[PDB]
Order: structure tokens, then sequence, then C-alpha cells
């Protein structure tokens, strides 16, 4: 059994692949008014140079899907638009753009900018650090060319 | 592993830590061209005192802050350290005494644990007491009264309007005097690894390697502590187009498609004014590419004007950390001509 | 007036269209013009008060007025990570022949809440794999799955064909050690929710394991945390700048939660007023309506918290909040004692 | 042609797509090779300009 | 093609050279029609976070 | 150098005094190690600064 | 009296190039008793400035009217009668660039004094006889009070 | 075994000292900073986790006058402890009052 | 494989809600009403039942048995 | 894989390691954090002299 640690590679179903960097306790996470403290904090600098706006719509449509039990379609060249899931979010009392008033867990004071919560389908890739960490002090050498 | 220039291999002073990954500071990602996406980096431990000493003197990180190619620094701040220092050094930010002490006290760790802090005197005094964020950033350059660093710099920022000379409305003319930031915000062109007039390059050329390395460590320590308590986020509301773009884009597409249709008709069934040095069809290709470049550039100049400030792609493009205005225009207004090998799509 | 802006700056966290303002706690000595914010014990003991607005089994919601963010945040963090409970650590396995693997089964048994009251137990020391009367419990699970001897010819559903085909958590039996049979009455020491599906079986397969509950805090592992979640929000005060009359009140009634804006009649005319601002979630939909952006001032009162503690069922949450305060009192006592041991 | 109740007695997944051989215990797939279409006149350029 | 998931319904009777499984897989929250055609939602690879 | 070492107790130099004390420094011993081009560039820059002083004081 | 400069100013324009910032506005003033013009940045959240307002500005090298030039560190907590009690807005910055104007080719006496209040700039421009006592790297207290 | 270690500054006699608190984190650090900053003799006070692998905070305290910084640290601890005592008493009284008012109604 | 005992994000016990969730989807509720009637307010609890595949009901058809 | 290109030009070395990298800003810019499970294997031969006998005994 391998548990995710510093070094285990996650992906995002949009090519936003990235290694884990830091594992913080639950008490140090931010949280909404409703008490949800997020599992995976994703860096917002990945988005302007890569223009993955599909991840920003996946997050929104998944957030609007878990609140009333549907699965929205993200079918290529079609699928559920933004204008429907905005109204589906506003019917349940969240903001129509997914950004939420979010209180910092470290200081207790709220944050100046709103934070963009939602359920995104991450998938763990096979490249784990426990299979890639390797070292050699001195060991077996070749018989012919006496080098490791 | 793919070793392009000579800073693909440097020598660090190791420290042992419990988890299973090589962990280096992110200011050193620009020499290695590392990206933390499952990248592996080799380790080599020299076995001889002469090899240790030659590694430590010639190949240290502090002794190779500048690339040999043109003399511009490579070890400098990178994304989320530029955006942290840009949002720390606007003219808008003000701190009380509590939050200013909390931000300054993040640097009191490591070899800076023994120094006395020298909280600078406040800017506004009578109605409230507010330290401006530029003073909090200037504590990076000189975090104690006995530190002999006196940095000086005077350069243009990125978004400088050209007519200001230290009084621009954008506040984008950097002036640091006696290691105190007097005006202007920290762009990429003042902290980043781009070119000279980097403040770390000034500290390297005037006050030695040790002060440049201490300043980079203090910034890398301080700027996330500010940014993760400010909050900095991007959502679908930040790349959505307003009404002022959805009118102007429709007008631009109608005008450009009319002028393209008139050029097509002027080639096929009439006289088309041939440009010099080429056939008539190449003249048509040049005119159509010119009109489509006008469509993309005017849609970009319309989408940038209606964005609010404190928009996240706009801040990340103004401070030069990640992205540019082409990307914001390309994911709000209009993706341009898709050019294969410098021409339109071949049949 | 400037006095209005300074007073709003230090007690109202206003919510803009684009970003929250006035977020920091600023009432400290020497930060204002004529005010005096030194620590006065009597002004705190006069202003502080607690009003419990709702409580039932496994939940709680109470207001706190006058405490600051850096103390209410400490109460939340102590509830998440320092109020100890009891959870399984060692799963001693005899003959696990199900499809659920042994590691995943031990991990599922770890997360099950145990209804022991953990003020009575002590921390197990370093090592000490056996344990004593004081510092552990012991649970013994033993489920063997067989075919139902009488069954119809159809054989469709699993509920009729098999017996014990689901291993619930009502199949966990407590095994006492020493005087725990007399210390604890029969029926208290049990798994809490009594219906949690642990594994699932087919005839021939058998689970026979033995669990060792210990005392642990939530900082070490998340199975020891007693709260489902515990948070706080600042109590809002939606206020109106200009009077909202006519058909604007109807659309203002829809730009909020369904229990905050009432609309009443005074002269055959509908005027709106804020009725119950506690029930708002701040969807901020007043900023889509263009005519109504300049009539409201959405703000949070800085020093009026609303905690909400939902327990997992280990012990009822008023006792959780009492333990959460006593842990922080103990943390202050420990450093006072180390100062007195130094000097 | 078998039903999902009868893949259980053979220990085979109903969603296993098939199309791969089994030789000496490993599962091998013959990949779809791409070729140029034979018996057709191809007018190409030579290296030297012909 | 590298996401850890579930190989099939026979994945416990199957001795292969190197097999990665996910302990608690979940089906995606925003799903394409292709996912409904090739039956990816019956044995998925990944967790909603 | 104007910002790191302000000497408030010293008189400001004119044009002729600047050229004179600049040549009085640059004819010492240690400046023989430098090239001729670098001394020419220093004397060119000092002449430019002296012309700026003359234009301002005029 | 350690006053460097004291005059009455009138606001001519509040925001010349649009509201670039939320809390800071770029005032453009002009005086009555002298021919001074004044570019100024103030914090308009704590101290609002309207279009036709008229305030009295003071620039002093110290806050104590007996002439005590000792300032090792400012103490906000200590209470004693100072110069700031007569005023409503007190900043504190450093003069960093005295610069002669270039718009006239000969026989001009307009000087500029750039004073930077922690980033909030101020161009105090006028005749050279008024600005006596300004030096580079001297630390001044700005003081300011609206008039009826 | 000692959880409190006092690292003084280089040149200053006992009025700018850095408290290393072992086996704590942001929980005690933020509350203790809040109760120290109310003391008007403290010019600077703020903590920092040294490294997230480690459970330490470095709580630098710099006083204004001549009093040593151990006394604002002790006063901050005692004031935080008395705040927690008063909160515990008021909260237990409010819980007992709520249960009594609910058990008095609908009977 | 089988339903997780606790929700990944908040920590509420979800592993007993599964047999009630299928029972409420036999009586023709929608998922949006069934998750409300089970009492999952936060959406992190709701994705534990809305997105869960029950593989172990279909892995147990392949287990060896007497 | 001959002698020249395989063994003379670039040859394999020992006392080396290879691990996935992950960021950590809390270090100085001239430090790298080596894991424990690599630093127990990689060794440096330190000759015993007068300055470090008491360190190497421990
Ligand atoms: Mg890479
Ligand atoms: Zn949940």
């Amino acid at each position: 059994t391998r548990r995710p640690e510093i070094g285990d590679k996650f992906s995002s179903r949009h090519g936003q692949k990235g290694v884990c960097g830091l594992i913080v306790p639950q008490e140090d996470m931010p949280f909404c008014d409703s008490g949800i403290c997020p599992d995976i904090i994703m860096n917002p600098h990945g988005f302007p140079s890569r223009m993955t706006v599909g991840k920003l719509i996946e997050l929104l449509a998944g957030k609007a899907g878990v609140l009333d039990g549907r699965f929205h379609y993200g079918t290529a060249f079609g699928g559920s638009k933004v204008k429907d899931v905005c109204e589906d979010l506003v019917r349940h009392g969240y903001n129509y753009l997914g950004k939420d008033y979010v209180t910092s867990g470290i200081t207790g004071e709220p944050l100046e900018a709103y934070i963009y919560f939602g359920p995104v389908y991450y998938q763990k890739l096979k490249h784990m650090v426990l299979d890639k960490m390797h070292a050699r002090a001195r060991g077996p050498r070749a018989v012919l060319t006496r080098q490791p | 592993q793919p070793s392009l220039h000579k800073l693909s291999i440097m020598a660090h002073l190791a420290r042992v830590k419990p988890h299973r990954t090589f962990r280096f500071n992110e200011c050193v990602c620009t020499p290695y061209n590392a990206d933390f996406d499952g990248d592996e980096m080799n380790l080599h431990l020299p076995q001889t005192e002469e090899a240790k000493a030659e590694a430590l003197v010639l190949m240290g990180t502090k002794a190779n802050l500048v690339t040999p190619r043109n003399g511009e620094p490579l070890i400098a701040a990178i994304q989320d350290f530029l955006t942290g220092a840009y949002l720390l050094t606007l003219k808008d930010t003000f701190f009380d005494r509590a939050k200013a002490c909390q931000i300054i006290a993040s640097i009191l760790v490591g070899k800076d644990e023994k120094i006395k802090v020298r909280l600078p005197p406040p800017t506004i005094l009578k109605p409230v007491t507010l330290w401006t964020g530029k003073q909090i950033f200037s504590v990076i350059l000189r975090p104690s009264d006995d530190n002999p660093v006196r940095a000086n710099l005077r350069t243009k920022g990125k978004q400088y309007c050209g007519k200001g000379e230290d009084l621009c409305a954008n506040d984008s003319y950097v002036t640091i005097q006696n290691s105190e930031l007097m005006s202007g915000s920290m762009d990429k062109g003042t902290l980043g690894s781009g070119s000279k007039n980097n403040i770390f390059y000034i500290l390297l050329r005037d006050w030695g390697q040790n002060e440049a390395a201490d300043a980079m460590s203090r910034l890398a320590r301080l700027a996330p502590v500010y940014l993760s308590n400010r909050g900095f986020s991007i959502g679908i509301g930040d790349v959505t187009p307003g009404q002022g773009l959805l009118k102007a884009k429709y007008e631009l597409l109608n005008a450009g498609y009319k002028k393209c249709d008139e050029y097509i008709e002027a080639l096929n069934t009439g006289k088309l004014q041939q440009q010099p040095g080429c056939t008539a069809e190449e003249t048509l290709e040049a005119l159509i590419l010119k009109e489509l470049s006008v469509i993309r550039d005017h849609a970009g100049s319309a989408c940038l004007r209606e964005l609010d400030k404190s928009n996240s792609p706009l801040t990340m493009a103004l401070c030069g950390s990640k992205g540019s205005f082409i990307n914001i225009s390309q994911m709000i207004a209009c993706v341009g001509q898709q050019a294969i090998s410098g021409s339109r799509v071949p049949d | 007036a400037a006095s209005q802006a300074v007073e709003e700056m230090r007690s109202r966290v206003v919510l803009g269209e684009f970003g929250v303002r006035n977020v920091h706690t600023t009432d400290f000595p020497g930060n204002y013009s004529g005010y005096d914010d030194a620590w006065d014990q009597d002004r705190f003991e006069k202003n502080f008060r607690v009003d419990v607005v709702h409580m039932d089994e496994n939940s709680l919601e109470f207001d706190m007025v006058g405490i600051d963010a850096a103390i209410a945040n400490a109460f939340r963090r102590i509830l998440l990570a320092e109020v100890p409970t009891m959870a399984v650590e060692k799963v001693l396995v005899y003959n696990n022949t199900s499809i659920v693997q042994d590691e995943i089964l031990a991990h599922r048994l770890g997360l099950i809440p145990i209804h022991a009251d953990p003020r009575l137990f002590e921390y197990r020391n370093q090592g000490d794999e056996e344990g004593t009367e004081i510092d552990t419990l012991q649970f013994r699970l033993q489920v063997r799955c067989t075919r139902n001897p009488h069954a119809a010819k159809d054989s469709s559903d699993p509920n009729e064909l098999y017996v014990n085909h689901k291993v619930y958590t009502r199949h966990m039996t407590w095994i006492p050690l020493g005087n725990q049979a007399d210390l604890f009455p029969e029926g208290t020491i049990r798994p809490v929710h009594d219906d949690i599906l642990i594994a699932q079986l087919r005839p021939g397969q058998e689970i026979d394991l033995l669990m060792h509950c210990v005392k642990g805090i939530g900082k070490d592992h998340a199975k020891f945390s007693p709260v489902a979640t515990a948070s706080y929000r600042l109590l809002p005060d939606i206020t109106l700048l200009e009077p909202v009359e006519g058909e604007a009140a109807e659309e203002l009634s829809r730009c909020f939660s369904p229990g905050v804006i009432e609309v009443q009649e005074v002269q055959g005319k509908k005027v709106a007023r804020v009725a119950n601002p506690r029930l708002d979630t701040f969807s901020r939909e007043i900023f889509r309506n263009e005519k109504l952006k300049k009539v409201v001032r959405l703000a949070r009162v800085r020093d009026h918290y609303i905690f909400s503690v939902e327990s997992t069922g280990v012990l009822p949450p008023d006792v959780l909040v009492s333990e959460a305060i006593k842990v922080l009192m103990g943390k202050c006592r420990r450093f006072l004692d180390e100062l007195d041991a130094v000097q | 042609g078998k039903t999902p109740a009868e893949f259980a007695k053979l220990n085979e997944c109903p969603l296993d797509p098939g199309g791969y051989f089994i030789v000496k215990g490993v599962e091998k797939v013959i990949l779809i090779q791409e070729q140029l279409s034979k018996n057709r006149i191809i007018v190409e350029a030579d290296r030297k300009g012909a | 093609k590298q996401a850890m998931g579930t190989i099939g319904y026979n994945q416990r009777n199957r001795i292969d050279t190197l097999m990665y499984l996910l302990a608690y897989p979940q089906k995606p929250m925003v799903k394409t029609k292709t996912i409904e055609l090739i039956e990816f939602e019956k044995l998925p690879a990944g967790q909603n976070a | 150098i104007k910002a790191v070492f302000p000497c408030p107790s010293e008189p400001a130099l004119s044009k002729n005094e600047l050229i004179l004390t600049t040549e009085s420094i640059m004819k010492k011993s240690e400046f023989l190690c430098c090239q001729d081009s670098f001394l020419q560039e220093i004397k060119k820059f000092i002449k430019g600064v002296s012309e700026k002083i003359k234009k301002t004081r005029d | 009296a350690g006053i460097l400069f004291e005059d009455i100013f009138d606001v001519k324009d509040i925001d010349p190039e649009g509201k670039k910032f939320d809390r800071v506005s770029r005032l453009h003033c002009e005086s009555e008793s002298f021919k001074m013009d004044l570019i100024l940045d103030v914090n308009i959240q704590i101290y609002p400035v309207d279009l036709g307002d008229k305030f009295r500005l003071v620039i002093a090298s110290t806050l104590y009217e007996d002439g005590t030039l000792d300032d090792g560190e400012y103490n906000p907590t200590d209470d004693r009668p100072s110069r700031a009690d007569q005023f409503e807005y007190v900043m504190y910055g450093k003069v960093y660039r005295i610069e002669g104007d270039e718009t006239s080719t000969e026989a001009a006496t307009r000087l500029s004094a750039y004073v930077s209040y922690g980033g909030l700039l101020m161009r105090l421009q006028g005749d050279a006889n008024n600005l006596h006592g300004f030096e580079v790297d001297s630390r001044v207290y700005l003081l300011m009070k609206k008039l009826a | 075994k000692t959880a409190l270690e006092m690292v003084q500054a280089a040149g200053t006699d006992r009025h700018c000292v850095t408290f290393v608190l072992h086996e704590e984190d942001h929980t005690l650090g933020n509350s203790l900073r809040y109760m120290i900053m109310k003391n008007p003799e403290v010019e600077f006070c703020g903590y920092t986790t040294t490294h997230p692998s480690e459970s330490k905070i470095n709580l630098r305290i710099q006083t204004r006058g001549t009093l040593p910084a151990v006394e604002p640290f002790q006063r901050g601890l005692n004031e935080l402890m008395n705040v927690c005592q008063h909160v515990l008493d008021k909260f237990e009284a409010s819980i007992k009052d709520y249960k009594d008012q609910k058990a008095s109604r609908n009977e | 494989m089988i339903i997780p005992v606790r929700c990944f994000t908040c920590g509420k016990i979800v592993g007993n809600k599964w047999e009630a969730y299928l029972g409420l989807l036999q009586a023709e509720y929608t998922e949006g009403d069934a998750l409300d009637a089970l009492g999952l307010k936060r959406y992190c609890c709701r994705r534990m039942l809305l997105a869960h595949v029950d593989l172990i009901e279909k892995l147990l058809n392949y287990a060896p048995l007497e | 894989q001959g002698r020249f290109r395989g063994n003379l030009s670039g040859k394999r070395v020992d006392f080396s390691g290879r691990t996935v990298i992950s960021p950590d800003p809390n270090l100085r810019i001239d430090e790298v954090a080596v894991p424990v499970h690599v630093a127990k294997i990689l060794t440096f031969p330190e000759k015993v002299n007068k300055a470090n006998i008491n360190f190497l005994r421990k």
C-alpha cells in the first residue's frame, strides 16, 4: 500500500500535471462559510500561459453538478454551457462564478480576494517517488570494463 | 540531465531532511530549467578534498548568479515571488502594526535569527498608523541597522507610459535609494531573471555575493507569507468577456470580413492592385493577413480596456510573472490567425 | 466624515464586488488617533457573551461576541487537531479471506468512531504493544459467511441467498480487560454509528480480527479528530443605503437567501427591510443587478462569530468545546511552568 | 456470444476489449501498420532537382 | 494512459507483472459522451477532489 | 556614489575645479595599470558631468 | 518652529488620469500666498478629499514645537503635546531628489522637491526662495488640515 | 526535554529576545501574538514556523524601553489563560441555561 | 471498491449512507432529493455518494467459493 | 557500446543518486535538501586528524 507523499505525481485531466509539494494539516487549510476545507490547492499561475479554460469550466460545472445530483456533459464541440450552470449555482446559494468568501486557517482573518472552489477530477499517475529514488555508494561492477 | 549550458550543474551545500525528494529553492529553477512535474535531477558527491574545494569555489550557487552568455542574472525570483512582491508593492496596500510585524517576522529564521529587526517608522501617523507596503519590501534589502547594504537603482518599469520621469500615473518607475523603495512597483524587470537593473544584480555588483544571496532568500521567504494571507485566485469570472467586448468584436468581424470579401472579388473578377515584388495571389495573402492581424489587435485592445484591475490574468501579465497580454487577449477576445510555418493553412 | 470611515474600518469587513476589504484585525494600542486599545480585562469581561442558537444530538451552533479572530481560530484549531478521542490502531488479523485486502480493511477499521469517553484513558507509551487496563480498549470481529439453507428457485437477490454477507459494524463485539467490565456499564463501549459497512462477503470467506483502540490527538492522524467539521462565520449585517420601494424590492428579495429580506405593506406599497441577516450565505448576487449595486453595503461584523460544531458522535459537542478550551488553558499553563522552571 | 453471467466461470472481464493474442503468457497486440498504397503512379522530386 | 485505475472485474484473479490499483475510485463529475460509450464510468481511474 | 556618500559638510565643485581635481586623481600611481581607452572614457564622462554643472549654474 | 514650509493650498483636480487605485488619489493643487503647485498622493479611505476643498499644508522637520531635533524612533504610544495635535493628517517621508526645471532656457528660478511618503509621492514645485531648508535625505513630516 | 529556549539577540541586553517554542504551531503562536501585541510596551511581536517538517515557532519580542522581554511574554501567557478561563465559564453557563430553557418548554 | 467510511474533505461519516441511498433510489427519488433526504449539506459529502462506483458487488461474482 | 564512445568519452560514476525534485523555499539558495534514505548510502571519506577525532568517534 502506497500513500501519497512528497513526490507523488498527480494529474488533472487537462495536462496540468504536477508533483505534490507540501502536505499541510487540516487545521492550516482555508475554509468557506460552510466549513469545507479543500483537499488540493492548485497554483493559479498555471492558467494564463497554458490557457486551460476547460479546467475552469470543469470546476464550475462539477460544482453545479454535485449540488443537484446531475452529471453535466463536457462533450467536445457541445456540452453544457456556462450560462446554464451559473443559474444552477445561483439557485442553491453559491456565487454564480464559483468564487467564494474564504477565511484563512493560519491567521483566522478572511482573505482579500475570493477563492475559486470546486470538485475537479484528479487522477494519480504511476510515477511515484518510492520507485524512482535511487542511490549507489559502491557496488557491483562489470567484469569486462571495471566500472559500475 | 539534458545539460545545455554550464549552469546545468552546480554545487549546493547539502542539508538532510526526512521526506524522499531533493528539495531546492525555487529561485534556482531558472538555471536548471527544472519544472517540478516529476523531473529527476542527478546528485554527485565528490570524494576528495580538492574536489570539494573546487566545487565550492568555482561551482557554487552564490558564485554563479550571472550567466556567462551576456552577463544577465539567472538566479532571481520566479512566479509567485514576483506576484507576491508586485501585490506587496502597489500604492494601494497599507498595513497596521500587527500585520506589518507579522510579515516582517517571517525572515527571522536561519542565520538571520540573531539580528535586531529595525521596524521602520510608519508612513501615515495621525488618523491611523499605516506602514505602506513598500517599506515592508524595503526591509528585505536591509533587515537590521548594522547591515552595510545601501542599494541604489533607478530604472523604468514594464508599463511605463514614457512621459512620467518618476511621476507616472501608473507608479511604474522604480526608484530605490539607500535600500528604501521610494516609488514604483517591482515588475519582472526589477526582480526577475530577465535582464539587468535587477535589484539582486545591483546587490551582486556593489555589495558582494553574500548580500545578493541573503536578499533572494529573504524575498523567497517573505513574499509567499504575504500572498497566502492575501489570497490570489483566478476563476471563470476572470476570463469572461463583458458587453463592451461583445459589441466591438462583432463590429470588427463584420468590417474585416467585408474588406476581405472585397479583396477576394477584386482578385477573381476584376483588377487587384499588385504589390511590388510578388504575384497577385501573394498580394491577396498579404492583404488578408494584414486585415486579420488588425482584427486580432483591435479585439485585444478592446478586451484589455474593459477588464477591471485586480483581475488575476491582468495582474499576472502586468508583473510579468507568468503570461502576457497576447494570452489574455487570446482567451477573452479572439484567437488569431493560426499560422503554419509562417503562412496560412496549406491545402 | 472621517470618524465614520475610521469606525467602519475597525468593525466592519465590507464585501466589494471584486475583493474583500478591511480584512485585518487592527484594534491594537497605538494604531488609532484618539482611541485607547490597551488590554483592559474588565472591558473584555463586560463585552463578552455567548448565545447558543441551536443544539441537538451530534451538532451545535453558538454565537460568540467580543472575542477576536486569533482566539476563535484557536478554538477551531483545537477542535480539529487537539481534542483527543479513541480510534483503532493495531488490527491483529487471524484468517482474513475476503476480497477486501488486509491493509485496506485495517484502514477502514481505523476510521470508525468508537464511543469511549477518552478522558478516562491515558496515552500509550513508546512501544508497549500489549497495553494495560488503563491505556487501551479491545474489539474482536469475527464473521463467517454461509449459504441460506432454505431459498427459492429464483436465487436473484443477495439478501435472501446468504447470511452475514455484509459485515456491518454491529458485528464488532467488545472484549473487556481487567476491571473495565465494572468501570464501564454494558452498552456504552461500542462503535457509534452502528450501521457502517466495513466489508462484504460471499460464502466460504471469513474475517476474524482483533482491534486495539488507543488514545490519540487529531494532529497525528485524522482518525482521531472528534468533529465532522467545525468552522465559524462572521455574522453579517446587510444594510440599506437608500430606500428600496416599488418593484425593486421584489428583485432585491431574490438576490439573497430566502429568509433575510422580508417585504411588507404599509400603504398598499411594498417596502423591503432586512429581517434575519443571520441566514445569509453571501452569494453576492446583488452585484449582477445594475440598479441595486449602490443601495446595499454587504458587510461582516468583525467581532461576532457563529461557530458550528458537528461531532462524529464520540461525545456531545458542548463537552467538546469545554475540552477545546481546557486544552488551550493547559498549553498556556505549560509555558508558564517552563518560565518558572527557568527562573 | 457469452452473457455477463458466463464470463465469471471463465474469469474474464466483460469490458476487456479483446483483439490481443496470448503467447507464452504475455498479451501481445499486432499493431496496425501504415503503408504507402502499392500499384500507383507517384511523381516525386529528385535530390538534384529532377 | 498512465492513470492508476481498475483493470477490470477480474483484477483480483489476475496475476500480472506489475498492476496498480486505486483503493477507492470514483466516476468523474463532468463526463463526456465518449465516457458513456466506452463504459469508462463502470471502472474509472481517479478521484473527485 | 552620490547616494551612498553624501557629504553635507563639503563645498560643491565647479567645472574647472572638477576637471582639476579629476586630473589630480587620475595621474597617480595605480591608474597606470588600466588601459588608455578606459582613462579616455573616464575623462570623457567627467567632461560631460562638468558641462552639465556649467549649464545648470548658468 | 522647525517649519520648512507652510502655506494654504486649493485643490484644482482630484484624479487626472482616471482612478488608477482604490485608496490613493493623485491630487493636483495650487497655493494662494505663493505661486506653488502641488502634486500629492493622499490616502482617501481614511481622509476623503473632494474637488473644491481647501486645506492648509505644513512641512516640518520635527513634530515638537520646542525645536527638539532628536528622533531616534517614533513612539505612537507615548502621549505629549506635539505639533500633530493641531492637524488631521500627518505623514512622514524623505526628500530624495531636488531637481531644477528644464522648461526655461535661461534665468529661471523654479525648483522641484520630490518627497516620497513611503511610496506616496509629492512634487512641491515653486520659486527657489520658498524652499529654503530642503536638502536631500532629510526626513520631513507632512501635516495637513482642511479649512471651512 | 525542554520545550522553551530563549535565544537573545547579538548586541542587545535581553530586550530583543527570540522565544523558540518546541511542540507548538500556529495555534498557540497566533493567540499568544494577539495577547502580546495588546501590551503597549511591545514594539515588535510576531512568530514564524521554522520549517513545516518541524514543530517550532520563533516568537521574536522587542520592547521599547528597558524592561526585558520575558515580562511581556509572561503577561501574554497569563492574560491568554485568564481569557480562556472566562470563556469557559461563560460558555458552560450558557449551555446549562439552554438545556434548562429547552427542558422547561413543551412540558 | 467499496464505499469509503468517511468523506475525504470534511470528515463526516458517509459509509453508512450507502445502503440507504440505494434504498431511496429504489423508491424513485432523484439523486438531488435523495442526497437531501439523507442529510448531506456540504457538497463534499454529496460527491461521496453521487460519484461512487460499487465495484465490489461486481468483483464478488468472481471470487472463489464453495 | 564500444570502448571509445561507450567507456572513454562518458563513463558511469558511483557515489551518485537520482530522485524526483519538489520545491522548498525555506532553504537558502545554495542548499539542497537530500533525503535521509539517500544520505545513509552516499558517504564521504573523512580522514582522521587532530581537528575532528572527537567528531568521528561519535
Ligand atoms: Mg519537465
Ligand atoms: Zn463531506
